[PDB]
This record gives C-alpha cells, sequence and structure tokens, in this order.
C-alpha cells in the first residue's frame, strides 16, 4: 500500500546540433503518466496514462509553462557546469534530476527526494531533512551556495510536504483501479537439458505489477545466490513486468531445488518446483 | 504536479 | 568520461504461440549516455514501424527504453534486436529466443 511520485528530468547538450534537449517524465510508482519533450514538433505536456486525461486545460498549461521554463534554465545550468569543470565547448554533457515524495500505506509523507547528477555521477542531493544539501565535489559546492541564497531547500520542502503529496493522493484516487491494484505474477518452471549430466531449471514470473519482486532458487532449502542467473526485471509493454531466475543442476537432482516468489499481489509467497 | 520553481545551477 | 554499455533483452509481451499475433520487445537498460540506436529485425531485415517508450532512468542514473512492434511468431521466422551505442565498437545483435 506504499506509493510514490517522481519526476525525471534529462537535459542533454549537443554542440553543433542545436540547443540542449530537455525531457521530463512523471511517474506514480511504476506507471508513467506525463511527458514533455523540447524536441517535439509542438512542445507541450502530454498525457501518458488514461486517468490523467480528466485534468483540464489549466493543468496542461501550468505543466507546460513549468517545463518550458525548465528547458531554458537547464540550458543555462549546462553552460554553468561546463565552466565549473573547465570542459571544452566540444563535448556533449548531461544533467539529470529525479525528485518526488514517498507515502506510507496510511497515505502520510514518509520522505522527500531531490537529487541531481552530471554525466551520470552524483552531483547534488537534498538531504532527508529537506533543509540541507550534499555536494559531491567543489563544482557542486558552487551550485550549493547559489541554492542556499535563493532559499531553494525551503521551497522544495514546501512542495514535497504540500503539493507533491496532495497531487499524488489525487492521482492515486483518480487511478485507483490500476494504481492501487497489485497484479500477482503468473509463475512456472521450465527444464532444458544442457548436456548428459546437467539441466537448466528456469523459474518464470509474468504479468505482475508493480515491478518489485523477489525470485530466488534454493537447493535443499539454502539460497543459491552465486549460482543463480537472474535477469533484470523487464516491462511487458501492457503495464506489467516480467522476470526469470535460472540454475544449472545435476541430472537428476531436480527435486532438491525450489523456486521462491514474493510479490505484493500474492496473499501467500510461492514455492514452486519443476513438474515433469 | 511538478515543482514550479526553476533555479540555475 | 565514464560511460556505461547497454544491457539488452529481446522477448515477447505474451507467451509465444505460432500463428498468434503478439508484441516483440527489445529492452535496453543500464546505459549512459542516453543516445542509442535500436532496430528490431525480421530474418535480418529492419522492421519499419517500431515504437519506443519515453526516455527515463533508474536510481543509478542509467537510462532505459523499451522498443516494440506487433509481430506474429512462426516456426521458421527469426527475430532479433540490433543495438549501437558509443560504448560499442560495432552493433550488437541479440537473437529472440522464446525460452529467454
Amino acid at each position: 500500500g506504499s506509493h510514490s511520485m517522481r519526476y525525471f528530468y534529462t537535459a542533454m547538450s549537443r554542440p553543433g546540433r542545436g540547443e540542449p534537449r530537455f525531457i521530463a517524465v512523471g511517474y506514480v510508482d511504476d506507471t508513467q503518466f506525463v511527458r514533455f519533450d523540447s524536441d517535439a514538433a509542438s512542445p507541450r505536456t502530454e498525457p501518458r496514462a488514461p486517468w490523467i486525461e480528466q485534468e483540464g486545460p489549466e493543468y496542461w498549461d501550468r505543466n507546460t509553462q513549468i517545463f518550458k521554463t525548465n528547458t531554458q534554465t537547464y540550458r543555462e545550468s549546462l553552460r554553468n557546469l561546463r565552466g565549473y569543470y573547465n570542459q571544452s565547448e566540444a563535448g556533449s554533457h548531461i544533467i539529470q534530476r529525479m525528485y518526488g515524495c514517498d507515502l506510507g500505506p496510511d497515505g502520510r509523507l514518509l520522505r522527500g527526494h531531490d537529487q541531481s547528477a552530471y554525466d551520470g555521477k552524483d552531483y547534488i542531493a537534498l538531504n532527508e531533512d529537506l533543509s540541507s544539501w550534499t555536494a559531491a565535489d567543489t563544482a557542486a559546492q558552487i551550485t550549493q551556495r547559489k541554492w542556499e541564497a535563493a532559499r531553494v531547500a525551503e521551497q522544495l520542502r514546501a512542495y514535497l510536504e504540500g503539493l507533491c503529496v496532495e497531487w499524488l493522493r489525487r492521482y492515486l484516487e483518480n487511478g485507483k483501479e490500476t494504481l492501487q491494484r497489485a497484479d500477482p505474477p503468473k509463475t512456472h518452471v521450465t527444464h532444458h537439458p544442457v548436456s548428459d549430466h546437467e539441466a537448466t531449471l528456469r523459474c518464470w514470473a509474468l504479468g505482475f505489477y508493480p515491478a518489485e519482486i523477489t525470485l530466488t532458487w534454493q537447493r535443499d532449502g539454502e539460497d543459491q545466490t552465486q549460482d543463480t542467473e537472474l535477469v533484470e526485471t523487464r516491462p511487458a509493454g501492457d503495464r506489467t513486468f516480467q522476470k526469470w531466475a535460472a540454475v544449472v543442476v545435476p541430472s537428476g537432482e531436480e527435486q532438491r531445488y525450489t523456486c521462491h516468489v514474493q510479490h505484493e499481489g500474492l496473499p501467500k509467497p510461492l514455492t514452486l518446483r519443476w513438474e515433469p | 504536479l511538478p515543482f514550479d520553481r526553476t533555479t540555475i545551477m | 568520461m565514464i560511460q556505461r554499455t547497454p544491457k539488452i533483452q529481446v522477448y515477447s509481451r505474451h507467451p509465444a504461440e505460432n500463428g498468434k499475433s503478439n508484441f516483440l520487445n527489445c529492452y535496453v537498460s543500464g546505459f549512459h549516455p542516453s543516445d542509442i540506436e535500436v532496430d528490431l529485425l525480421k530474418n535480418g531485415e529492419r522492421i519499419e514501424k517500431v515504437e519506443h517508450s519515453d526516455l527515463s532512468f533508474s536510481k543509478d542514473w542509467s537510462f532505459y527504453l523499451l522498443y516494440y512492434t506487433e509481430f506474429t511468431p512462426t516456426e521458421k521466422d527469426e527475430y532479433a534486436c540490433r543495438v549501437n551505442h558509443v560504448t560499442l565498437s560495432q552493433p550488437k545483435i541479440v537473437k529472440w529466443d522464446r525460452d529467454m
């Protein structure tokens, strides 16, 4: 019953190929609901989930006004960080930002987040107190000093404790049929000989939401962490996720192995084995 | 809804 | 400058069944920077109508994208994903395997 909202911003310079592209996407948990792309033929905030479509023109214009302003600001920020690292005008660079609020199962604010990165490295993050900053290096210390002067932390705390949580709760209600519905994994075990002496057992989980899941293999009831091949959880494209875990076992010790599945959608954790 | 204040880094 | 090479998975939306329409996915993730080229292939030829997700990223700042197109699997048609990124010397081809 825990929920979160996040916005993800990506600003990317591209010397010789026009001004830096800014893209913003918004999520509630693992469901994207809005996008804005400065490279679109006619840049505007666009809906990406059915339950946001009910918001009226003033919502779409407010979002668009904010993201357009961010497009210009991030372009200045990219020029500034270039300078802070004494970098040439020839290279492409990226600023990323991810911020938002986490609610507990009672709908109360658990914590807020606001983190930025430059070229994929931690640059500056708002501390959990929503009042002070952690800067990665002497370049980010400059940003920190600027942000302290414009009272940014104070502004973010007001948003994170206020509008962020209020809007997240609104979205949760408007999208309750999907956002507050956990779909359990559909599970099975496959067996494929690799040779005369060994076979792969692969434990599948399909059609689950949200993406959070634990899939493990045990041998005689102990975890097989080092010997388990475990793919990244992957989107199916219909809101659901997929995952598998594989172990190569001696033929025919198959029955000594059990696949264990934990997911929010499951009223009981699952133990599965290969069924010949 | 997104945060409404821009601030240059 | 620190760069990260993409992880690539090629798979179907629904369990594969010959002669039944489905979706072919190519999920690229864990890469940095964000510029990437992804094609879906049918018997080695680039499929035309491919759609993809909006650019987003994980808690470690690495990017991910899903590329997808409608397809009808058969016994003999071979599908694949072809991926290029700054981290790769040449395009990497990952074949579609229904048990993966």
